[PDB]
């Protein structure tokens, strides 16, 4: 009963980060240290806990969320920070207790021509609170003047492109990143490290 | 949006081989959300397009019979846009458009600049992927009063799975620069009488104008937005009988 994180890493296609994906993990056995031992993350930062420690811990449930975004903001997929993905598209709390995973993926998510499936919000009311997911595309009103569903002057549509293109600087280049959150309810623990077993060892 | 302002400076007469920097100043709105492009015009040609480059800078593209040669970028906290054309050759003498392009929705160009005049004393391209437009027919006589119709059809389907169909049309009025006449198929730009309508869906479509009135005439043209390079077709002329 191992946890399927390979559903989650080796997914062949990743969520707009404006539309991210959660998939719950429960009822499996975790084996952080796999992901930990990797070389092929550029990213591996976790916050509170250390990732040797995690094979040691239980939790009620491990949430991974999994997006696309470029480069240079990456370093947005931490608590604390600013700017245009982390207040309009993905919000880590100040909090947070789990692992941010990231790597480059130009060979799968750019294409001559740019690559333009690949969306973020521009534009929002407000900043999303942690964890928030806003997938609605009204036309945004950037000045006095009411938009009424219509594109024009100061009205716009909130979704915008990167354009993945495979000649782009590293720092604009798209990755992939996983983020890893540890609830622990009240409720008893159902995912435990690789030395919890049930079965009889001789 | 009557208050938008793009002003092309930078046109001159230069030998083959030189170097030229175009620049457009541009007032009115947040120029720092738009993307920019670059259109031209060769004399009595129709338009071709350039280079595109992200709100942000981030991100550029350019024609292949441009590539190499020429470089886009801008300023953001001066509201310029700026071409650097180098190694100039005959074939570039045209009026270099700047032009504006809203946030999100792929490619379109809803406000022209004015065009700086440089001169230099509808393909498919090499593999064969560009999108081609063909519009019918080449010249349309009209009476006024009574209506037209032009048609333009697509080498690749224009509709994604979004439902958008990434096709406009733009019209340019005798000695006019390019103005932004339907947009995603089928919206009427702002201030376009409602007798102008565009329908249509993947390949197939039409611009229809209920009467035609003598301010009407010019050179429309069909234009895909759907992915680069961004390509128009040979425009349809409509003049009074
Ligand atoms: C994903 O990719 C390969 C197998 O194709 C392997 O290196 C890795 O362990 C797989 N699983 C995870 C969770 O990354
Ligand atoms: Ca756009």
């Amino acid at each position: 009963n191992l946890c399927p994180f390979g559903e989650v890493f080796n997914a062949t296609r990743f969520a707009s980060v404006y539309a991210w994906n959660r998939k719950r993990i429960s009822n499996c056995v975790a084996d952080y240290s796999v992901l930990y031992n990797s070389a092929s993350f550029s990213t591996f930062k976790c916050y509170g806990v250390s990732p040797t420690k995690l094979n040691d811990l239980c939790f009620t449930n491990v949430y991974a969320d999994s997006f696309v975004i470029r480069g240079d903001e990456v370093r947005q997929i931490a608590p604390g920070q600013t700017g245009k993905i982390a207040d309009y598209n993905y919000k880590l709390p100040d909090d947070f207790t789990g692992c941010v995973i990231a790597w480059n993926s130009n060979n799968l998510d750019s294409k001559v021509g740019g690559n333009y499936n690949y969306l973020y919000r521009l534009f929002r009311k407000s900043n999303l609170k942690p964890f928030e997911r806003d997938i609605s595309t009204e036309i945004y009103q950037a000045g006095s003047t009411p938009c009424n569903g219509v594109e024009g002057f100061n009205c716009y549509f909130p979704l915008q492109s990167y354009g993945f293109q495979p000649t782009n600087g590293v720092g604009y280049q798209p990755y992939r990143v996983v983020v890893l959150s540890f609830e622990l309810l009240h409720a008893p623990a159902t995912v435990c490290g690789p030395k919890k077993s049930a079965a009889a060892h001789h | 949006g009557s208050e938008v302002q793009l002003v092309e400076s930078g046109g001159g007469v230069v030998q083959p081989g030189r170097s030229l920097r175009l620049s457009c100043a541009a007032s009115g709105f947040t120029f720092s959300y738009y993307g920019m492009h670059w259109v031209r015009q060769a004399p009595g040609k129709g338009l071709e397009w350039v280079a595109v480059i992200w709100y942000d800078g981030s991100n550029r593209f350019y024609a292949d019979s441009v590539k190499g040669r020429f470089t886009i970028s801008r300023d953001n906290s001066k509201s310029t846009l700026y071409l650097q054309m180098n190694s100039l050759r005959a074939e570039d003498t045209a009026v270099y458009y700047c032009a504006t392009d809203p946030p999100g929705l792929r490619f379109r160009f809803d406000y022209w600049g004015q065009g700086t005049l440089v001169t230099v004393s509808g393909g498919s391209g090499g593999g064969g992927s560009d999108i081609v437009m063909t519009q019918s027919p080449l010249s349309l006589p009209v009476t006024p009063g009574e209506p037209a119709s032009i048609s333009c059809r697509s080498s690749q389907s224009l509709l994604h799975s979004n439902g958008y169909n990434y096709l406009d049309w733009y019209l340019q009025k005798p000695g006019q620069s390019p103005q932004l006449l339907i947009y995603l198929g089928s919206n009427r730009a702002s201030g376009v009488p409602d007798r102008f309508s565009g329908s249509g869906s993947g390949t197939d479509f039409t611009l229809k104008i209920s009467r035609v009135e003598a301010e009407d005439v010019g050179v429309y043209y069909c234009m895909q937005g759907l992915q680069t390079p961004l390509t128009f077709g040979g425009g349809t002329k409509v003049e009074i009988k």
